[PDB]
């Protein structure tokens, strides 16, 4: 876990080779790469609650809210699973007001 | 580990109490305390230097 220990970035696992007199590593990495940047937010704050991510980030393309990952990109809906709700949003610099999707009442009806 | 990426400083705090237990909730309700006591310690480090 501790970085640029063995390797260059994130680290999987190594295999050793003997030597005359020492001995050889092949690190195998994992590198990111084909970035994107997005407009983010802090947290939502609907009906006056404020919802922060569980674990993630907030992101958007432009016209919808998403919650992604931090180290790969893929879009999920926001719904009350993956977010966890604390206080209201009256203190927190940056809210972005929106609406947030839930299941109970859709199937419920 | 690769290209830098930008990141708002708000967030990256965020990250980086979340990693050692803290839940991210606390640096966004205490935003202007943890600001003012980093700012008065590195007034006082320069000082005692
Ligand atoms: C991130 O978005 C910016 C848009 O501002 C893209 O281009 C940047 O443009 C500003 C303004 O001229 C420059 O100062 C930056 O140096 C540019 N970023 C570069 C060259 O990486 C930028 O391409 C986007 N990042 C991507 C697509 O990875
Ligand atoms: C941002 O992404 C969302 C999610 O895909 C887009 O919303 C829909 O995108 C699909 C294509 O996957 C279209 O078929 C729908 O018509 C879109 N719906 C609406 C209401 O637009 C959205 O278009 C994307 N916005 C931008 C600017 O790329
Ligand atoms: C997000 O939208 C809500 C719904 O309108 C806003 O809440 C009210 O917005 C009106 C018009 O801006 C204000 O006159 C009221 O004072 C707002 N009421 C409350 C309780 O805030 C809310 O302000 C919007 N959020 C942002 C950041 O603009």
């Amino acid at each position: 876990k501790r970085v640029d220990f063995c390797g260059k970035g994130y680290h999987l696992m190594s295999f050793p080779q003997s030597a005359p007199h020492g001995v050889v590593f092949l690190h195998v990495t994992y590198v990111p790469a084909q970035e994107k940047n997005f407009t983010t937010a802090p947290a939502i704050c609907h009906d006056g609650k404020a919802h922060f991510p569980r674990e993630g980030v907030f992101v958007s393309n432009g016209t919808h809210w998403f919650v992604t990952q931090r180290n790969f990109y893929e879009p999920q809906i926001i719904t009350t699973d993956n977010t966890f709700v604390s206080g209201n949003c009256d203190v927190v610099i940056g809210i972005v007001n929106n609406t947030v999707y839930d299941p109970l009442q859709p199937e419920l009806d | 580990a690769g290209a830098a990426l930008q990141i708002p400083f708000a967030m990256q705090m965020a990250y980086r109490f979340n990693g050692i237990g803290v839940t991210q909730n606390v640096l966004y309700e205490n935003q202007k305390l943890i600001a003012n006591q980093f700012n008065s310690a590195i007034g006082k480090i320069q000082d005692s230097l």
